[PDB]
RNA sequence: AUAGGUUUGGUCCUAGCCUUUCUAUUAGCUCUUAGUAAGAUUACACAUGCAAGCAUCCCCGUUCCAGUGAGUUCACCCUCUAAAUCACCACGAUCAAAAGGGACAAGCAUCAAGCACGCAGCAAUGCAGCUCAAAACGCUUAGCCUAGCCACACCCCCACGGGAAACAGCAGUGAUUAACCUUUAGCAAUAAACGAAAGUUUAACUAAGCUAUACUAACCCCAGGGUUGGUCAAUUUCGUGCCAGCCACCGCGGUCACACG
RNA sequence: CCCCACUAUGCUUAGCCCUAAACCUCAACAGUUAAAUCAACAAAACUGCUCGCCAGAACACUACGAGCCACAGCUUAAAACUCAAAG
RNA sequence: ACAUUUAACUAAAACCCCUACGCAUUUAUAUAGAGGAGACAAGUCGUAACAUGGUAAGUGUACUGGAAAGUGCACUUGGACGAACC
């Protein structure tokens, strides 16, 4: 662009930063609604344990439960954090192990 | 000075805005005589 | 930039100022005192402990003038606090008196007069302060001449005082630096400064007034 | 690279190299110049190179430029008193035009030096406070003075925690 | 004093302008004379053609 | 002499003469672009009291600040018409000029 | 940026994403000492105690300090000139309102027209103008330009009057949020209020209590957390067998897994 | 897709509609062939100046708003979720 | 809408209005129902595209068809035409 054009347009308008699933917050509290499993996309194959929670903001989202073995049930309280599950398309929340009703994975 | 199309909505709104102004101007003057009449009566 | 008008802010302001002029409390209400608890019932505030004695024993200015033909015009009125402090005669020569008609005994109001503090008569009459205090005393007519008898003492007072240590050293250095050779001592002319006593009558015209909020 | 011919003109270094600081009387400067003709080359060079330097040093002076209105280039200065100073610039180089206006309407080097010295007095070395304004923030920075408790802990006898313990 | 000096400089420059303008007219007049001669020949030759 | 009007002397181009005894003048100032460090014209409109209604659109004028604003927007007065539209007299020589050509030669009056 | 990884069977170009650096909050796990600094998520609701008196009565002060960030170009310069300080009439200085002029956030033009927004005249009244793509008019977001400043003070912008009964003063509590300090002491220092003053008062402040949030200095005892395929410093042997699980990016696991436990 | 028949339509007059791979995908004006010419291919590489336009893929020649003789239309033209590529 | 009073040998007293807000005006959230877009290891029908892709492909527009798509008219090469004569 010419100098007149650059003066007339001004500085670049920073494209607004998008708030992810946590809405710019480190963690959110949630209530478990149902627990199910999801099959990953190619080239992976597994039954990844997920749950649907109602977040404190009122939105309902699917959250991956990490670790081997969980005891989560409906109406239980869990803390969720960011971090997408690269296998599961659209699962952008992860349950925190060791907080509220979600306990630490049991050793071996 | 400006090169902008006068579409129907603009043309119609501009007609009313002029009409409203004209009808208000006449009202400003009918609140001039009434005030003058009352002042004359006090004397 | 066009500020949005605040009409209610101006309406209330005018209403308040008006009510402050129509519902203003009188001197009878403001300066009342309960002689048992020694508290002003208007505000329920205790008087200072040092005033309790005189409040019970001494009379207010218009407790004395209410018993005179014309509220004691051209009459000398002193104060106990003055008699105890100063030997020289301190008194007001009353010129005008606005009594408070709302008092059942006409024992409140205002008063103007000419001040004569320590035998020095002021040239003009001004409003008298502390009219509500329990401190005033009326000068009997037959005692006026003797009471006002005063001989002006010699005014001999200190005219010049030395500068403090540091300032003195700095004025002497400027002299030598500029080249002026002199051995005279710098001294402050304190003749202009007329130090008046702390209990000198102040200007009542510039004094404020208690607000209307009654208890 | 930087856009345009002679990109040096769009640098703070070049814009601060102007030596013409008008006296406070100068309010408006109208530059009438011709776009063609050999006799007006200096005026064209003066508009190209020097107006940015003049404006940078005199932000509150209005500079307005008019093209091809008269047969010859000229400058006109409008002073606050109402006087108008016409400077004919035909046949002069851009350097000569610049030196001519410094002499007749520019503050001398002495006047400028004085203003800079008055600014020096605004910052006092002895004053303590934030680094934006003062050299040192606290007396504890001065060597010999009691250091800051954050760096060197104070003796127990000087600390209020134990001052009132010894007494009671 | 500086304003008087500026006016003197403007007057000196004006005296130089008048000298330059006088020379330019002399050259203009010469070029005009040649153009008029050429034009007159063209008109005459063209007028003869149409006659 | 003191005036409450900020702009004391300003040159501008007359752009409107439809108000009675008031010339609408466009005034342009050079403003530095902080990023590009290039000067671009910034224009502002000023109403200037013209008692004689002698201003024409397109002429350059000099506006002196009034001691106090005579109207809501009229804070200046027409001090002088620097260049009349189409009738410019060369300040250097004092001769009438159309563009870059002299209408009357400077050598007519020597 | 001194850059790095990643498109493909492969190469080059372009390009987004991510890695490495530095801070702040929250979570998991873990945690010895001392000094210092800092310290509700919420303009939601608040039990209790305290936070403004002084003083020979009048006055003065409680309009400050302290708090909060809801709203939001009221903050800056110039002009002019109140109140205030300089004991007092001065004086001018200092300080600083109202008024006048100028200047001053972000995103959206799928907000493009606003609809009286101008001028002249002593007035009567006349003229029809004024702003705007060089962004008017609007909507949305946000305290700011931090020796500090601006705004607010339960709500109705205001507060005569209404809803109604107020901690966005200190300590503390309920609810709420990922977010979680004591219902300490003293007016000794400084500051403020008052007094002519000796002085009195102050949840300002000072000195303590609590907390790895940070800095600094220690420790004879006492170390944990993460990671170990490549980017990127660093794995032996087993179990599991596209299962269980892992991954910031590229990816790993289908019976010899340096990638899972 | 091949063969045959026959409409709207291709034509004229009078009004609309306003689109194209409307692309020679190479902007207007002025100038140069000097040097490192220059990623690749294509139609060699550049300078001055100005206007217009473009900032990962997809969603999307779409939704909504607005304008238009257009009413299954045209012009202007996003976002949410998704991906680590697309080219 | 709303009135100039009482008092005057020092001087003061008196002074106090009513009109709005409505289920109207503005911006959203929730949806009977109706549809898109994207994603998604191994479903069904055909084979439209990539080779002259087996009718070269595509653009605009029109009509037609389960579906990709077919056809008309003009336009594009981001196809080719085998590159002396025969
Ligand atoms: N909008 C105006 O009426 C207007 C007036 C003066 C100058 N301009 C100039 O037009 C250019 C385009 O401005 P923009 O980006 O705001 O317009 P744009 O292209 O975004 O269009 C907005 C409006 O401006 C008009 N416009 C567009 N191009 C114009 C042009 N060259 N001249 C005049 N009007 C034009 C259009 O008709 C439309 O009504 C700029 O250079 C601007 O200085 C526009
Ligand atoms: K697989
Ligand atoms: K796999
Ligand atoms: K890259
Ligand atoms: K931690
Ligand atoms: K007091
Ligand atoms: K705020
Ligand atoms: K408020
Ligand atoms: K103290
Ligand atoms: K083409
Ligand atoms: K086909
Ligand atoms: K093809
Ligand atoms: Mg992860
Ligand atoms: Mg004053
Ligand atoms: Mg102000
Ligand atoms: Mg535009
Ligand atoms: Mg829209
Ligand atoms: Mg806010
Ligand atoms: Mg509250
Ligand atoms: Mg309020
Ligand atoms: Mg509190
Ligand atoms: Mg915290
Ligand atoms: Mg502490
Ligand atoms: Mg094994
Ligand atoms: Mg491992
Ligand atoms: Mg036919
Ligand atoms: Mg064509
Ligand atoms: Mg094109
Ligand atoms: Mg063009
Ligand atoms: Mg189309
Ligand atoms: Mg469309
Ligand atoms: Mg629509
Ligand atoms: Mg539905
Ligand atoms: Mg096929
Ligand atoms: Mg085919
Ligand atoms: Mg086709
Ligand atoms: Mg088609
Ligand atoms: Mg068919
Ligand atoms: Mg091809």
């Amino acid at each position: 662009a010419t100098l007149n054009q650059m003066h007339r347009l001004g500085p670049p308008k920073r494209p607004p930063r998008k708030l992810g699933p946590t809405e710019g917050r480190p963690q959110l509290k949630g209530v478990v609604l149902c627990t199910f499993t999801r099959k990953p996309k190619k080239p992976n194959s597994a039954n990844r344990k997920c749950c649907r929670v109602r977040l404190s903001t009122g939105r309902e989202a699917v959250c991956f439960i990490p670790g081997e073995g969980h005891t989560l049930q409906e109406h239980q309280i869990v803390l969720v954090e960011g971090g997408r599950t690269q296998d599961l398309p659209g699962v952008k929340l992860t349950v925190v192990r060791g907080k509220y009703d979600c306990g630490h994975v049991q050793k071996k | 000075l400006y090169y902008r199309r006068a579409h129907r909505r603009f043309v119609t709104k501009k007609a009313l805005c002029i009409r409203v102004f004209q009808e208000t101007q006449k009202l400003k003057k009918r609140r001039r005589a009434l005030k003058a009449a009352a002042a004359a009566q006090k004397q | 930039k066009k500020v949005r008008p605040r009409l209610i802010a101006e309406l209330a302001r005018r209403v308040r100022a008006l009510r402050e002029q129509l519902n203003r409390p009188r001197d009878s209400q403001l300066y009342a005192v309960d002689y048992e608890t020694l508290t002003r019932p208007f505000s329920g505030r205790r008087l200072p402990v040092r005033a309790w004695a005189d409040v019970r024993r001494e009379s207010r200015l218009l407790q004395l003038l209410g018993r005179l033909p014309l509220f004691g015009l051209g009459r000398l009125v002193t104060r106990k606090s003055w008699l105890w402090q100063h030997d020289e005669p301190c008194y007001w020569r009353l010129t005008r008196v606005r009594p408070d008609y709302t008092a059942q005994n006409l024992d409140h109001g205002k008063a103007w007069g000419i001040l004569t503090f320590k035998g020095k008569t002021e040239s003009e009459a001004r409003e008298i302060e502390h009219v509500m205090y329990h401190d005033w005393r009326l000068v009997p007519k037959h005692e006026e001449e003797a009471f006002t008898a005063f001989t002006p003492a010699p005014e001999d007072s200190l005219a010049s005082v030395p500068y403090p240590p540091l300032l003195r050293a700095m004025i002497i250095a400027e002299r030598q630096k500029n080249g002026d050779t002199s051995t005279e001592e710098p001294m402050l002319n304190v003749q202009r400064i007329r130090m008046e006593p702390w209990d000198y009558p102040a200007k009542q015209e510039d004094k404020g007034r208690a607000k209307g909020t009654p208890v | 690279p930087m856009k345009g011919r002679f990109p040096i003109r769009r640098t703070l270094q070049y814009l601060s190299q102007g030596n013409v600081v008008f006296k406070d009387s100068v309010k408006v400067m109208t530059v009438n110049y011709n776009t063609h003709g050999e006799l007006g080359e200096g005026a064209r060079k003066f508009v190209f190179f020097n107006i940015p330097q003049i404006q940078y040093k005199n932000p509150w002076v209005q500079i307005m430029m008019f093209k091809n209105m008269t047969p010859s280039p000229f400058l006109r200065f409008y002073l606050d008193s109402g006087e108008q100073v016409l400077v004919d610039v035909e046949t002069k180089s851009n350097k000569e035009i610049m030196e001519h206006i410094r002499k007749i309407l520019g503050k001398n080097e002495e006047t400028l030096r004085e203003e800079e010295e008055e600014k020096k007095q605004l910052s006092h070395p002895a004053n303590f406070g934030p680094r934006k304004y003062c050299l040192r923030e606290c007396i504890c920075e001065v060597e010999g003075q009691v250091p800051c408790p954050s760096l060197v802990p104070l003796p127990k006898e000087m600390r209020g925690k134990y001052k009132a313990a010894l007494k009671a | 004093e500086l304003m008087a000096w500026n006016q003197a400089e403007n007057r000196r420059l004006h005296e130089l302008r008048i000298a330059r303008l006088r020379q330019e007219e002399r050259e203009q007049e010469q070029r005009q004379a040649l153009e008029q001669a050429r034009k007159a020949e063209e008109v005459q030759a063209w007028a003869q053609r149409k006659e | 002499v003191r005036s409450s009007v900020h702009a004391r002397w300003i040159v501008g181009k007359v752009i409107g003469t439809k108000m009675q005894k008031t010339a609408k003048v466009r005034v342009t100032r050079l403003v530095l672009d902080p990023y590009l460090l290039k000067y671009f014209n910034k224009r502002k409109t000023y109403f200037a009291h013209d008692a004689l209604q002698q201003c024409t659109v397109g002429d350059i004028v000099l506006l002196r600040a009034l001691p106090v604003p005579r109207a809501k927007h009229v804070k200046h007065e027409l001090a002088e018409i620097v260049f009349k539209v189409g009738k410019v007299i060369d300040p250097v020589t004092g001769k009438p000029c159309a563009g870059t050509t002299y209408l009357e030669s400077p050598l007519s009056s020597e």
